[PDB]
């Protein structure tokens, strides 16, 4: 295969592309959460700044859900991953799935 | 082709894939496989003239 | 919102964890205000208001993953319902025993049993293991 | 015989039988192992939210679970065929004794010195004695020396049945036209009980089998009186 | 027009529908033999009659669960209507030649119920082994009825069978290799492939057993210097096979619930599944003497089977980890279809085992003709067939229907055939290894407790099956229209809506060569 | 026959490969594990100068002219008997 | 899978009604032959 | 003889809606009709046949 | 929005579990049926010779 | 106002499958241990402990005076 | 041609759901039904 730097940097070069449209958007986020990982915040972030050059703040929301969700009973990732993602947040102003009230059933 | 404005599209998206992706391809703007992304443009009618 | 039947060719809305971006929007048809919202949604997101960024999730999502993920109390419909069912059988066996089977054979009869007992321990029925392995032929009881 | 609410086999009163005895424990304990273990993994890949749906390799997987299966077949197939090899041994009997399967009863012959045969039929319920086993009793028994290596000879005069004697590991069907062998060797006396192994008609659930053993002495004379 | 739909049908979904129908209404008379079964047993003592009318009702029990219910319902039923789909095929091969072996079925059941209602019934175990099955043990209509029944049934699976395997090795579309074809599919022709050569075979076998009945010749009597196990080896040769007939669909639908539920777009180890399969069906055709041991053959021919017929559990294993792996990982939805498939695997897997037990010639000398064996394929049977087929049917019951079952009844329904199926077969065991026979309506008092708790366990059972018949009632009755089913990208037969239209795939699906 | 397996849509390449590792080597593999299991030296039958054996009519044109090309003392005796 | 509600909607009542009824019909005609089982054995 | 195919051609591809086993004409009906009643009442008659053989004629 | 199982869950799975226990205990022992359990320790051999 | 440290994020199912495989393992070779003496021991020495000291005229001489036989008064 | 869609493609109707549970009634009931009577036409043959 290919070492955790080469395939981060893969899908960061895959979300940075400036002109990615809505269609990429969704396979590459839908292709990711197929692995056995949680994605590096690098990762994470390059999708979200991709959410906001396609004007779609749902999906940056439903990014930061299937984050803590593909965490599965590791409580300890999700709030490190929003720790290592608040400049972003703040600085696109997306408000975290909790902040909105979506995480209450 | 088709005779219609839909038709079944099946992608083997890598050469010896088992698997084989399924899905309608509609009448106008060009489709991708779900799996690989390859294009698909469907483009209708006639046969019998 | 509104899916219908002969619909089953096109792209369709799914709430599932492995598939977070679906291939549709939850609502495609946007009212005057909506319309607006999606406008104000090109500007910076700071500027959006908490419940109009609930109203721009609610329009691509159906439910959250919180809400799609929710466990339910079906498991307990599931084996009370069994449960009673299993119970109707036992009504069915009593039935059963009282009209249509008859006396069993004189065999089971406390005396006769007592007796078949002692000649099996006689014959040294299972010694080893068994049966007459668990009488203390000594003390003339069962091994405690 | 077999005892109200047993679970395993009948304790075993033959050599051989204590052998089969032995190698089904060991192959039992493969069959829980493994039952357990699928049970076990299938509660396992139940119980996480994590997930992987991508594309799994399988062949580096499959190695192992091809030959570990192919380990234990053969960790079972040796003392299976090592008892049924010994099953086949020459070993010389001192007696023949033949059964002819009927419908719906047993006939004897031991006929190495003199013409002895008799039928041995099962003792009705409304007949048995006090203490006596209902399907199980037969009217008259085959009386046969312990600790002697005897060759049983099975056939049938109609349809087939099977001779059977659990406690002893014996079950040879009876075919008309075909002599069936097998020895027989008890390490005890006592009285040890069968019933006919191949569905024969009307009364196949009835037509049981006891063999009485007793020292050679007593199985002399009882011959002699039974001419 | 409902004559020319429901009687001359060239439609493989219509054709699927009439054999579901036919297999379901079968199950109920082989569940009704079952209990006459279970309640002769449930106390000591004598409530029919003799072993007579008691073994007419155990060799029914197994004619109708076999040749009317479970190979109808797989091959006829699912084959029919998912194999075409599966491959974009407008439909099979020889679409009347399809009719016709459908048609031979309610014939074929109606002279097996006739030779139950003539004479006094035949009465031989389903094997009909002679000379019990003979003109002198058996004089009558009776066994000669079962015979031509079995001929019927025979023809309609042969025919069933050149039908399948044309259909999918011919009409794939013709950038599909075989090795693009679903598991499902593939069961489905190996299935084929062991009833071609199996069938004649088993034919030859009772023409023989009925011209030693009515034309004087002696196969299996030795006064004309015939042999009765010569029938036995005919027989088997045929019996080994279809026991791997009635579970191969089986072990292709498993493979898609299980896939389909965990979420994944593919089975773990696609060619290892091919491999197993193929493995299976070529081994299940020399290992038939395992169901001779007490006959009286050599040790070194008895050495030779017991060694082939415990290879089969390596390609077994490899079908059972591979499920196992494709749960593995997967997001499991506890539908359940996927709780049947999953009570599949362990029930199997169980019964899979005991009968490595008695592959053993030397151990099956004391658990032959017992109820160890009958534990033993009950297991596989009546736990794995039973569930292959009831996980597929509440799966693919919204496909055939366009409505949707009510998902806590059908966990009600699993939960209730759970407990009952077990409670029924796992005290034979006991009984089994502590030598109960085989086909006796009466034992000795030993054997009172496990018989008493194996007969409450089949009114349990009986239980499940009304409130299956329920269960189907209420989803016709309230028609929820289905509107959505996710992955269809990896499930064909379910993108033309549900039901799909009468002719599908009229303009054939679109697949690249590259 | 048809066998008991199925694909003939097309033999091909990967078909005949996939013969090779799944029915064709495993059967060599078996065949190994069968004979060297079997195997073992058979204790030698006691030697009896039979005239239709052992046959020397002439010479063989090697060695001392009464032993075989591939000559085995433990279990070929020469027209006399065993060797030492 | 998702589906539209019911067309015809079925009760709790009518549910019961179905369950009894369905139930019934496997359990009378039986229950009536088990029952005068005596009655045929000898006659 | 002589080759007149294409006049059965002809025949059988008129468009007609006839299902092929009635297409060629009345004869195939009256066929058809025979082959049916033998089948159907061949069919009671086996029926009735066993309703005979089921019952004991001592 | 509660639904079957919120409203009814709990009494279906009491009343369900109560009935089965009830009618499962009285079948077994108040209608004559004969378990044949072992002798061992429960029987007192009597003479039959 | 303590910031949190980086936590494993990859292989959590494989690293999960792995230790739990290990202790299936571990569990089935405590089984085997059990079983080899609970069952299989147990039966080899109840049969050799029978047999040890068995005296079959002696247990013949018992059965015949509890009149069992047919042959044997 | 035929009519197609949910509830059109069986032989049997479910217009009503009561007719229909007279149907399946007799349907599987005929079905689990037989075997008794079988044999208790067995039994009152002799
Ligand atoms: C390290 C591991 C430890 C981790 C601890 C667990 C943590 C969980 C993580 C967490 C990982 C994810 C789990 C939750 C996902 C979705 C939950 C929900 O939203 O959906 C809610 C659903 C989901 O259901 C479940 O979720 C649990 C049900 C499991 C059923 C399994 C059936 C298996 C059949 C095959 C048997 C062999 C294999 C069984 C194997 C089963 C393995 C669980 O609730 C139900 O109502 C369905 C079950 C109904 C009835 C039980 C089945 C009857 C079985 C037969 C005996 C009946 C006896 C009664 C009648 C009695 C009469 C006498
Ligand atoms: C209803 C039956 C009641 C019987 C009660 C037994 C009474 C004990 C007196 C207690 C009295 C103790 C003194 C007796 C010792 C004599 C030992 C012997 O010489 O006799 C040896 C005999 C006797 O057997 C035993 O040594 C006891 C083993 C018992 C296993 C019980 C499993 C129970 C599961 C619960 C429901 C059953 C269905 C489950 C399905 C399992 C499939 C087999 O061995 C056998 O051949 C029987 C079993 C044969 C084949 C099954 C193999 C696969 C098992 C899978 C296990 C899954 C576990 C997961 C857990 C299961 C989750 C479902
Ligand atoms: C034997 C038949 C019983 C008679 C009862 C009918 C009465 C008619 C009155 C008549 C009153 C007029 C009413 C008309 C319309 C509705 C009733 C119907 O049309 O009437 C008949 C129809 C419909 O069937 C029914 O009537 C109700 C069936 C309901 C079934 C629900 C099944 C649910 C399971 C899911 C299946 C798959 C569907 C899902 C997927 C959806 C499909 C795509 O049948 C058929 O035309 C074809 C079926 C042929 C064979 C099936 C098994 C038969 C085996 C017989 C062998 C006997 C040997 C001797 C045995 C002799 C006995 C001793
Ligand atoms: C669905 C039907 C079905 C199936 C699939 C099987 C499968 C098997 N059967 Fe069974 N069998 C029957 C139906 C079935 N059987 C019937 C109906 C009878 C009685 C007929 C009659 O007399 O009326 C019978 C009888 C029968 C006998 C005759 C017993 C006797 O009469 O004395 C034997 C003998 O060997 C046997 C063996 C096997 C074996 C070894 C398998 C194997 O295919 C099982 C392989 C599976 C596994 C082993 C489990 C999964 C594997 C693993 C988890 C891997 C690891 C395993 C090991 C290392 C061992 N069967
Ligand atoms: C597929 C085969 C099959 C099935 C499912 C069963 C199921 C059952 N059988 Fe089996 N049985 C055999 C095949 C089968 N049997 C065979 C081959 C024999 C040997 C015959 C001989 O010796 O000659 C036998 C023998 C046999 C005996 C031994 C008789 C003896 O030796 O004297 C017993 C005893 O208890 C018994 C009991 C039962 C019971 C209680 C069930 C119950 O579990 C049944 C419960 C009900 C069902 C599981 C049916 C449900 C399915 C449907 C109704 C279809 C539904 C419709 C749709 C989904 C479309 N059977
Ligand atoms: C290892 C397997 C492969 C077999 C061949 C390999 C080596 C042997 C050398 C040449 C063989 C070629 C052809 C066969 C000719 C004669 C039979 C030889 C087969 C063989 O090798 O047989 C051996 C005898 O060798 C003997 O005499 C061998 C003596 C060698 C003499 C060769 C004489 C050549 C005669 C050739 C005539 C050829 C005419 C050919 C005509 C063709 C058409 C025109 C058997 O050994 P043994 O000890 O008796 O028994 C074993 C006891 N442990
Ligand atoms: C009776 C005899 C039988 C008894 C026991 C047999 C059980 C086997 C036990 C352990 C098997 C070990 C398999 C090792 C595979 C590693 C798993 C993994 O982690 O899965 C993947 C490997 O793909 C891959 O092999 C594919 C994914 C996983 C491959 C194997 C998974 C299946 C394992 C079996 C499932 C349980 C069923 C067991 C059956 C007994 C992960 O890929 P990468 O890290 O490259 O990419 C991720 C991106 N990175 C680079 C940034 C991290
Ligand atoms: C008395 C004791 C038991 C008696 C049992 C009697 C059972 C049935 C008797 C009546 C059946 C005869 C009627 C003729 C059957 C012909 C089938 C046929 O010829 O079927 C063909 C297919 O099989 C093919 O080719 C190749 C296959 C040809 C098969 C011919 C059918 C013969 C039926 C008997 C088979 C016995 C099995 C043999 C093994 C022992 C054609 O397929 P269709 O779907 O029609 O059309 C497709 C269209 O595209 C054609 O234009
Ligand atoms: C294995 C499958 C079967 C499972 C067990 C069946 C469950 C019970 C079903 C009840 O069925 C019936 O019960 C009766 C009694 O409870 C009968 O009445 C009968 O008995 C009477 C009352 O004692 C009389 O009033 C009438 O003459 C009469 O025929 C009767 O006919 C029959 O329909
Ligand atoms: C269409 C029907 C087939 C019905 C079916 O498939 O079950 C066929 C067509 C023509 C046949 C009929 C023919 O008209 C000949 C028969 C004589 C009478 O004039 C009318 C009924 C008569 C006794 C037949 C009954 C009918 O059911 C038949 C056998
Ligand atoms: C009439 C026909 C010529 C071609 C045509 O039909 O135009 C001829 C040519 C060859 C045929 C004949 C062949 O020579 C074979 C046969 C030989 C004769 O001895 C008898 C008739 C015989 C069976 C044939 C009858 C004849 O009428 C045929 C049919
Ligand atoms: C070669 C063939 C197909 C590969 C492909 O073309 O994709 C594959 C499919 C299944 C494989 C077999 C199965 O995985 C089972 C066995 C597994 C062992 O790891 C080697 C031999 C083994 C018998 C395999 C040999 C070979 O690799 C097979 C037969
Ligand atoms: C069982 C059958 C005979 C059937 C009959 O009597 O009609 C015979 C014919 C040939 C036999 C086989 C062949 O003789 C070759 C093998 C010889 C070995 O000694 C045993 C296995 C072995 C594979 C045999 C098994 C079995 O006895 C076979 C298959
Ligand atoms: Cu004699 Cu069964
Ligand atoms: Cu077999
Ligand atoms: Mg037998
Ligand atoms: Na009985
Ligand atoms: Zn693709």
């Amino acid at each position: 295969h290919e070492t955790d730097e080469e395939f981060d940097a893969r899908w960061v070069t895959y979300f940075n592309k400036p002109d990615i449209d809505a269609w990429e958007l969704r396979k590459g986020m839908n292709t990711l959460v197929g692995y056995d990982l949680v994605p590096e915040p690098k990762i994470i972030d390059a999708a979200l700044r991709a959410c906001r050059r396609l004007n779609d703040f749902a999906s940056a929301v439903r990014i930061l859900e299937v984050v803590k969700d593909k965490a599965g009973p590791h409580k300890e990732i999700y709030p490190y991953v929003i720790q290592e993602l608040r400049p972003t947040l703040n600085e696109l102003g997306i408000s975290t799935p909790e902040e909105l009230g979506l995480d209450k059933v | 082709p088709s005779i219609t404005n839909k038709r079944i599209v099946g992608c083997i998206c890598e050469e010896d894939n088992s698997t084989v992706i399924w899905f309608w391809l509609h009448k106008g703007e060009a489709q991708r496989c779900p799996s690989c992304g390859t294009h698909y443009k469907l483009v209708p009618h006639q046969l019998a003239h | 919102s509104v899916v219908k039947s002969e619909d089953y060719a096109l792209p369709s809305y799914v709430d599932r964890r492995d598939y977070p971006l679906p291939d549709v929007a939850h609502v495609k048809n946007l009212s005057a205000s909506q319309k607006a919202l999606k406008e104000k949604e090109k500007a910076s997101w700071s500027s959006l208001s908490i419940d109009e960024k609930v109203e721009l999730y609610r329009l691509k999502f159906k439910e959250s993953f919180a809400e799609m993920n929710r466990s339910t109390n079906e498991w307990k419909t599931v084996v009370g319902a069994a449960m009673f069912f299993i119970g109707f059988t036992a009504l069915l066996l009593i039935w059963e025993k009282h009209y249509v089977y008859g006396p069993i054979p004189h065999t089971f009869e406390e005396e006769w049993v007592a007796k078949q007992t002692k000649r099996m321990l006689d014959m040294k029925v299972a010694p080893i293991q068994g049966f007459s392995a668990k009488w203390d032929y000594d003390k003339n009881e069962w091994k405690k | 015989m077999a005892y109200p609410m047993q679970l395993g086999f009948q304790d075993a009163t033959s050599p051989i039988m204590e052998e089969l005895l032995h190698f089904h424990d060991h192959t039992l304990m493969i069959v829980f192992l493994i039952s357990s273990l699928v049970l076990y993994i299938i509660s396992l890949m139940l119980t996480t939210k994590l997930t992987h749906t991508s594309t799994m390799d399988a062949q580096e997987v499959e190695t192992i679970w091809t030959i570990l299966p192919a380990i234990i077949l053969i960790l079972i197939a040796l003392p299976s065929l090592r008892i049924l090899y010994m099953m086949d041994e020459i070993n010389n009997p001192s007696l023949t004794v033949k059964t002819m399967g009927h419908q719906w009863y047993w006939s004897y012959e031991y006929t190495d010195y003199e013409d002895l045969s008799f039928d041995s039929y099962m003792i009705p319920t409304s007949e048995l004695k006090p203490g006596e086993l209902r399907l199980l009793e037969v009217d008259n028994r085959v009386v046969l020396p312990m600790e002697m290596t005897i060759r049983m000879l099975v056939s049938s005069e109609d349809v087939l049945h099977s001779w059977a004697v659990p406690s002893l590991g014996l079950k040879t069907d009876a075919i008309p036209g075909r002599l069936n062998q097998t020895t027989l060797m008890s390490s005890r006396p006592g009285l040890y009980y069968g019933q006919c192994s191949e569905i024969c008609g009307s009364n196949h659930s009835f037509m049981p089998i006891v063999l009485e053993l007793v020292p050679l002495k007593y199985f002399e004379k009882w011959s002699a009186s039974m001419l | 027009m409902f004559i020319n739909r429901w009687l001359f049908s060239t439609n493989h979904k219509d054709i699927g529908t009439l054999y579901l129908l036919f297999g379901a209404w079968a199950g109920m008379v082989g569940t009704a033999l079952s209990l006459l079964i279970r309640a002769e047993l449930g106390q000591p003592g004598t409530l029919l009659g003799d072993d007579q009318i008691y073994n007419v009702v155990v060799t029914a029990h197994a004619f109708v669960m076999i040749f009317f219910m479970v190979m109808p319902i797989m091959i006829g039923g699912f084959g029919n209507w998912l194999v075409p789909l599966m491959i974009g095929a407008p439909d099979m091969a020889f679409p009347r030649m399809n009719n016709m072996s459908f048609w031979l079925l309610p014939p074929s059941f109606l002279l097996l119920l006739a030779s139950s209602m003539v004479e006094a019934g035949a009465g031989t175990g389903w094997t009909v082994y002679p000379p019990l099955a003979g003109n002198l043990a058996h004089a009558g209509a009776s066994v000669d009825l079962t015979i031509f029944s079995l001929h019927l049934a025979g023809v309609s699976s042969i025919l069933g069978a050149i039908n399948f395997i044309t259909t999918i090795i011919n009409m794939k579309p013709p950038a599909m290799s075989q090795y693009q074809t679903p598991l499902f599919v593939w069961s489905v022709m190996i299935t084929a492939v062991l009833l071609l050569l199996s069938l004649p075979v088993l034919a030859a076998g009772i023409t023989m057993l009925l011209t030693d009945r009515n034309l004087n010749t002696t196969f299996f009597d030795p006064a004309g210097g015939g042999d009765p196990i010569l029938y036995q080896h005919l027989f088997w040769f045929f019996g080994h096979p279809e026991v791997y007939i009635l579970i191969l669909p089986g072990f292709g639908m498993i493979s898609h619930i299980v896939t389909y539920y965990s979420g994944k777009k593919e089975p773990f180890g696609y060619m290892g599944m091919v491999w197993a399969m193929m493995s299976i069906g070529f081994l299940g055709f020399i290992v038939w003497a395992h169901h001779m041991f007490t006959v009286g053959m050599d040790v070194d021919t008895r050495a030779y089977f017991t060694s082939a017929t415990m290879i089969i559990a390596i390609p077994t294993g490899v079908k059972v980890f591979s499920w196992l792996a494709t749960l593995h990982g997967g997001n499991i939805k506890w539908s359940p279809a996927m709780m049947w498939a999953l009570g599949f695997i362990f029930l199997f897997t169980v019964g899979g085992l005991t009968g490595i037990v008695l592959a053993n010639s030397s151990l099956d000398i004391v658990l032959h003709d017992t109820y160890y064996v009958v534990a033993h394929f009950h297991y596989v049977l009546s736990m794995g067939a039973v569930f292959a087929i009831m996980g597929g049917f509440v799966h693919w019951f919204p496909l055939f229907s366009g409505y949707t079952l009510n998902d806590t009844w059908a966990k009600i329904h699993f939960a209730i055939m759970f407990v009952g199926v077990n409670m029924t077969f796992f005290p034979q065991h006991f009984l089994g290894l502590s030598g109960m026979p085989r086909r006796y309506s009466d034992y000795p008092d030993a054997y009172t407790m496990w018989n008493t708790i194996s007969s409450m366990g089949s009114f349990i059972s009986l239980t499940a099956v009304m409130l299956m018949v329920f269960i189907i009632w209420e989803a016709f009755a309230s028609k929820r229209e289905v509107l959505t089913v996710d992955l269809t990208t990896t499930n064909l037969e379910w993108l033309n809506g549900c039901p799909p239209p009468y002719h599908t795939f009229e303009e054939p699906t679109y697949v690249n060569l590259k | 026959a048809s066998a008991a397996k199925g694909d003939h849509g097309g033999t091909g390449a990967r078909t005949w490969r996939f013969l090779t590792f799944g029915l064709a080597l495993p059967s060599v593999a078996l065949c190994t594990l069968n004979s060297w299991l079997h195997s073992g030296h058979r204790e030698r039958p006691a030697f009896i100068p039979y005239h239709h054996l052992r046959i020397r009519t002439k010479p063989f044109s090697w060695g001392d002219g009464n032993h075989t090309f591939f000559h085995n003392p433990r279990v070929n005796p020469l027209p006399t008997g065993y060797e030492k | 899978i998702t589906a539209k509600p019911a067309k015809t909607p079925t009760s709790p009542k009518e549910q019961a009604i179905g369950l009894s009824v369905t139930f019934l019909s496997f359990l009378l005609p039986a229950g009536w032959v088990l029952y005068h089982l005596d009655n045929y054995k000898k006659s | 003889f002589e080759n007149r195919v294409a006049e059965k051609q002809k025949l059988f591809q008129e468009d007609n809606g006839l299902p092929v086993h009635l297409k060629g004409g009345a004869t195939d009906n009256i066929l058809y009709r025979v082959t049916m009643t033998l089948c159907l009442g061949g069919t009671l008659y086996s029926l009735y046949c066993l309703g005979w053989a089921s019952f004991p004629h001592k | 929005a509660p639904d079957f199982h919120d409203k009814y869950g709990n009494a279906v799975l009491a009343s369900g579990a109560t009935f089965c226990v009830a009618v499962w205990v009285y079948m077994a022992t108040q209608i004559g049926i004969e378990w044949n359990p072992s002798p061992v320790g429960r029987v007192t051999p009597k003479e039959w010779r | 106002s303590t910031a949190l440290a980086k936590p494993q994020m990859r292989g959590l199912l494989a690293r999960r499958l792995r230790f739990h495989i290990v202790g299936a393992f571990m569990v089935s070779l405590g089984f085997a241990t059990f079983y080899k003496f609970a069952v299989a021991e147990k039966r080899k020495k109840a049969y050799a402990d029978f047999y040890r000291n068995y005296d079959s005229m002696k247990d013949f001489e018992e059965m015949r005076k509890a009149g069992i036989f047919q042959s044997a008064k | 041609h035929y009519e197609e869609g949910p509830g059109k493609n069986i032989p049997f109707s479910v217009e009503n759901k009561w007719r229909l549970l007279a149907m399946m009634t007799l349907f599987f009931g005929s079905g689990f039904a037989a075997p008794f009577f079988i044999v208790r036409h067995q039994l009152l043959k002799k």
